[PDB]
């Protein structure tokens, strides 16, 4: 519940490692002797496992997480480990899969659990008639939403008292695969030769339950017991482990068992005994796999002439609804950050463009409609409003992209005087073409009387006249509203508007003129015409090349050299072996250069001996006298 | 006509975390996107109508630094249904919420200003008792 | 005659990488950073045949 640990303290943590374990059997299948491999997420030899324990004032519980899979060994003497709490982000919001066993049944609950502050487990009651009671049946708080309730058959929960040696080893395994929580475990008694585990184990499956959630994290229903306020914890241990996707080779027996496990990123010899299908390597120099050089980083140059954006932005000869300058707008830097900058807007309306990509994407063909209107009239441009402004003479269509921009200058387009000279539509003679001008200047006759120029008697003037008084309400203010339009995938885009430094010597991944190239980049030394960018070679490819920002001739060395050999002798000689790199300068990393690439461990001797192990070059290799692997040049025979 | 459905309402006390949601419906998506510029137009009693949570089609949130370190504004694009977790209501959270709404992209400083949505969905009220 | 035919073998093993194979493109990177990953699949497995 909430009963905090008095014997809790932070233990700090201790990294031993799982040196022979993570080997179970993958499915029910059989062979006879053979050597098989595989490859899936699997405890890798000698890697860091956390070293958790008890102790009188030592006792936690951690909350580890559960994301690939995990190993658990366990240590018990009398019974340490009780059940375990699956939850997957630890909440009663969701099922977490609670495991449990107080020596009757293993409980399995797929149920929303809620985990209590401090839940506890633990035996006391072990002076008179002990017959191993539990403390506290209180490891949750709510009991509801259950899938799948399950007992299976109960395990060896040991009562019997088996103190000493750690004969209670318990493996267990425990991942998922396609909603399938399997128990991959095998309870090994060990034999007492030092005091620790260690040796060739074998793990086999023993429940499946095709449930179809997820968990990521866990916790352990530990037990207390002296040999925790009232009754601490003894002396017992554990490790825990995860699950890496390596590659084993798997021996079997002639009756059941795996015999050799042998997984292959732990040492080069390994890897060889991965190739070769076999745990004994024969006298001689192989070949594993190839050498990649890693790529570094990338390398990208955008392109910066601009657009007329502090010109017609910050212009002061404007236009008007009833006849608007149509800006030309074609091949030019379309700066759209420096339309992102400007914090003086009024209305920003962007209905169809890619607002994401205003510098990456761009435009076939902008027309810039900019005309000043009266303030009210902003919100009717827009496909899907109407009014005064979309239907009687500026129609954007329905099929319209763009952006709508508006801005104030109430100091400077405001006058007593009034700019009534921009002059705008009022009524409505024909159906309104959509990006067309209508300049009708003719008189609208409602009726009867052919005006032909004249007001008066059903003469109708509905071209009117801005009212910008010095004081104008918000609906007649003057606003340098630009409706942005644009022309999207009818042309090659011609309207187009932060790049990164120059990296040479190095093995990076460039990305120039379009084309994303990978080598070292040196500098070369040909003649490139400035329009020249391309250098190609005998092969066809790309070879030196040039910066669009910067003027510079550069050439290229491609990276990935050659592959890996192995130097090994007999088995059953030695187990000591020797790396080279096939055609490789002392780069990566006893470190010797030689003609067939960079040699990794061995002795070059100022002698010459009869060839065994040959390499390349007239170079031989041999295991002679502490014994190593020596690198020699070939004795070409007896000088007689 | 582009419309919306305000919901998400609830009588809490002063410091309530609920969440609003905001229902797309109407007929007009007048664009070629699903990505909207939206916000919940906050009219408390004795208030005019303020932004006060707002976000567009990129993602740009528009607060007001009064009611800003609590609120969660998420527009679910997917189902174009804007939320706002309404996290520890402050005494001024009462109001009839208005999610607004603009087939359009309008930056931070114009987000939070109802000057430029034309479509407007119904409202809901909370009641945030001090 | 030999190192000459070693060296048109390697050539043409290099040359026949500029072919397109029937792919929209004899580079790797066109194909699978353009267009759809399960039509990528099917352009890629006519490269590797
Ligand atoms: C385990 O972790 C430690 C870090 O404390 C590290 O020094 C060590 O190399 C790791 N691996 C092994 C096998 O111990
Ligand atoms: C899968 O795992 C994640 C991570 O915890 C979890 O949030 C999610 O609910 C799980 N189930 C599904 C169906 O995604
Ligand atoms: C054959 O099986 C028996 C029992 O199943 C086992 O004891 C024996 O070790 C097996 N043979 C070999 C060579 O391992
Ligand atoms: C490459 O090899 C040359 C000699 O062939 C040597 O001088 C140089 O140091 C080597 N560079 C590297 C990085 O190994
Ligand atoms: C071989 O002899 C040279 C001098 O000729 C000496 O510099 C070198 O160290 C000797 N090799 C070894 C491995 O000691």
């Amino acid at each position: 519940q909430c009963v905090n640990l008095t014997t809790r303290t932070q233990l700090p943590p201790a990294y031993t490692n799982s040196f022979t374990r993570g080997v179970y059997y993958p499915d029910k299948v059989f062979r006879s002797s053979v050597l098989h491999s595989t490859q899936d997420l699997f405890l890798p030899f000698f890697s860091n496992v956390t070293w958790f324990h008890a102790i009188h004032k030592r006792f936690d519980n951690p909350v580890l997480p559960f994301n690939d899979g995990v190993y658990f060994a366990s240590t018990e003497k009398s019974n340490i480990i009780r059940g375990w709490i699956f939850g997957t982000t630890l909440d009663s919001k969701t099922q977490s899969l609670l495991i449990v066993n107080n020596a009757t049944n293993v409980v399995i609950k797929v149920c929303e659990f809620q985990f209590c502050n401090d839940p506890f487990l633990g035996v006391y009651y072990h002076k008179n008639n002990k017959s191993w009671m539990e403390s506290e049946f209180r490891v949750y708080s709510s009991a509801n939403n259950c899938t799948f309730e399950y007992v299976s058959q109960p395990f060896l929960m040991d009562l019997e008292g088996k103190q000493g040696n750690f004969k209670n080893l318990r493996e267990f395994v425990f991942k998922n695969i396609d909603g399938y929580f399997k128990i991959y475990s095998k309870h090994t008694p060990i034999n007492l030769v030092r005091d620790l585990p260690q040796g060739f184990s074998a793990l086999e499956p023993l429940v499946d339950l095709p449930i179809g959630i997820n968990i990521t994290r866990f916790q352990t229903l530990l037990a207390l017991h002296r040999s925790s306020s009232g009754w601490t914890a003894g002396a017992a241990a554990y490790y825990v482990g995860y699950l890496q996707p390596r590659t084993f080779l798997l021996k079997y027996n002639e009756n059941g068992t795996i015999t050799d496990a042998v997984d292959c990123a732990l040492d080069p010899l390994s890897e060889t005994k991965c190739t070769l299908k076999s745990f004994t390597v024969e006298k001689g120099i192989y070949q594993t796999s190839n050498f990649r050089v890693q790529p570094t980083e990338s390398i990208v140059r955008f392109p910066n002439n601009l657009c007329p954006f502090g010109e017609v932005f910050n212009a002061t000869r404007f236009a008007s609804v009833y006849a608007w300058n149509r800006k030309r707008i074609s091949n030019c830097v379309a700066d759209y950050s420096v339309l992102y900058n400007s914090a003086s807007f009024s209305t920003f309306k962007c209905y169809g463009v890619s607002p994401t990509k205003l510098n990456d994407l761009c435009f076939t063909n902008v027309y810039a409609d900019s005309f000043v209107i009266r303030g009210d009239e902003v919100r009717q441009i827009a496909p899907g409003q109407t009014g005064k402004i979309a239907d009687y003479n500026y129609k954007l269509p329905d099929d319209f992209t763009g952006c709508v921009i508006a801005w104030n200058s109430n100091n400077l387009d405001s006058k007593v005087g009034g700019n009534y000279n921009y002059l705008y539509r009022l009524f409505r003679k024909s159906n309104l073409k959509p990006f067309e001008r209508d300049i009708s200047t003719e008189i609208y006759q409602a009726g009867s009387t052919p005006c032909n120029g004249v007001e008066g008697f059903n003469c109708y003037f509905p071209l009117q006249s801005y009212g910008f008084q010095p004081t104008n309400g918000v609906g007649y203010q003057p606003y340098r509203v630009v409706v942005l339009s644009f022309e999207l995938l009818h042309a090659p885009a011609t309207v187009c508007g932060k790049s990164t430094n120059l990296v040479k010597n190095k093995c990076v991944n460039f990305n120039f003129n379009g084309l994303t190239g990978t080598g070292v980049l040196t500098e070369s030394n040909k003649k490139f015409l400035p329009f020249q960018q391309f250098g190609r070679d005998i092969a066809d490819t790309t070879d030196a090349v040039r910066d669009p920002q910067t003027l510079e001739i550069l050439d290229i060395t491609p990276c990935s050299f050659g592959g890996v050999s192995v130097i090994t002798p007999g088995t059953n000689t030695s187990n000591q072996v020797a790396v080279l790199y096939q055609d490789v300068n002392c780069t990566e990393v006893n470190v010797f250069q030689t003609r067939a690439g960079c040699l990794i461990g061995a002795e070059h001797v100022n002698n010459s001996y009869e060839c065994d192990i040959p390499i390349g070059a007239g170079i031989c290799a041999s295991y002679q006298t502490s014994q190593s692997i020596i690198a020699y040049t070939m004795s070409l025979g007896a000088e007689n | 006509q582009l419309q919306l459905v305000e919901s998400g309402g609830g009588s809490v006390q002063s410091g309530g975390s609920l969440r609003l949601s905001c229902a797309a419906s109407g007929y007009t998506y007048k664009t070629y996107y699903e990505t909207y510029s939206m916000g919940w137009f906050r009219q408390a009693p004795g208030k005019e109508r303020e932004g006060v949570a707002a976000i567009n089609s990129d993602g740009e949130t528009s607060y007001a630094d009064s009611v800003k370190g609590r609120f969660t504004i998420s527009q679910d694009n997917a189902k174009k249904t804007l939320y706002l977790q309404m996290n520890s209501l402050k005494p001024e959270d009462m109001g009839m919420y208005y999610c607004a709404a603009d087939p359009a992209w309008q930056p931070a400083f114009l987000l939070l200003r109802s000057s430029g949505y034309n479509y407007w969905g119904q409202g809901t009220q909370v009641t945030v008792s001090s | 005659d030999v190192v000459n035919q070693n060296a048109q073998a390697l050539n043409t093993l290099v040359k026949q990488l500029s072919s397109n194979f029937g792919a929209i493109s004899s580079v790797l990177n066109d194909i699978l950073s353009r267009l759809d990953p399960p039509e990528a699949e099917v352009q890629i497995d006519r490269l590797i045949t």
